[PDB]
């Protein structure tokens, strides 16, 4: 970096942007597997062992 | 441009909210209970109480 | 003219770290002005999120 | 005897379109360290 002495991090530019979308599309690859009539059920467990189960 | 294409999706948005209004169906025109009873079932539907619709 | 030399450089040095970073705040926050300016966002330590265009609070 | 209410529709595509724009406008991140 150099300048603006920020003790933290910074990104600009395409990478950021890239970095946005691939984010939001994950969200969506989780869940595109439980919609409509024909799709199935998920599975949630916890640390200490209790099971959800939903779509 | 981003801003472009931020004006582009706001009037997309706007005309398809307009011309859903083509596509309604009145439901007093149908027959209640039944209009009424197909919409139950079909959310029902993809959920563990899905062949069980009727009931 | 003929003398006064100056036999410290420190205050020359100082000036120009000053300069230094004065011109890179502003070209920092140069790309947030006009109709076609985009937003930034902030991530606080704590962790909360501000999404801004306003130049006293970026 | 496929049907849904037009809400759900007009809703959603609001929704959608406002978190999008909210989105499309970022072109810098800043990350502060832990305290």
């Amino acid at each position: 970096e150099g300048p603006l002495s920020v003790f933290g991090d910074r990104s600009t530019g395409e990478t950021i942007r890239s970095q946005n979308v691939m984010a939001a599309a994950s969200i969506a690859n989780i869940v595109k597997s439980s919609l409509g009539p024909v799709g199935l059920d998920k599975m949630l467990v916890d640390d200490i062992g209790d099971v959800t189960i939903t779509n | 441009h981003p801003t472009s294409v931020i004006s582009g999706y706001r009037l997309a948005c706007k005309e398809a909210v307009r011309y859903i209004n083509e596509n309604l169906i009145v439901n007093t025109d149908e027959l209640g209970r039944d209009c009424l009873i197909n919409a139950a079932k079909t959310s029902m539907s993809s959920k563990i109480i899905g062949i069980n619709g009727d009931f | 003219g003929k003398g006064a030399y100056q036999d410290r450089d420190k205050p020359a040095q100082i000036r120009f770290s000053n300069i230094s970073a004065a011109k890179a705040v502003a070209d920092a926050i140069r790309t947030s002005l006009g109709p076609k300016g985009m937003d930034k966002m902030i991530q606080d330590g704590k962790g909360d999120v501000t999404i801004t265009n306003d130049g006293a609070t970026i | 005897g496929v049907f849904e209410p037009t809400i759900v529709k007009v809703k959603s595509l609001k929704f959608a379109t406002e978190a999008a724009i909210t989105i499309l406008r970022i072109d810098d991140l800043i990350k502060l360290h832990p305290e």
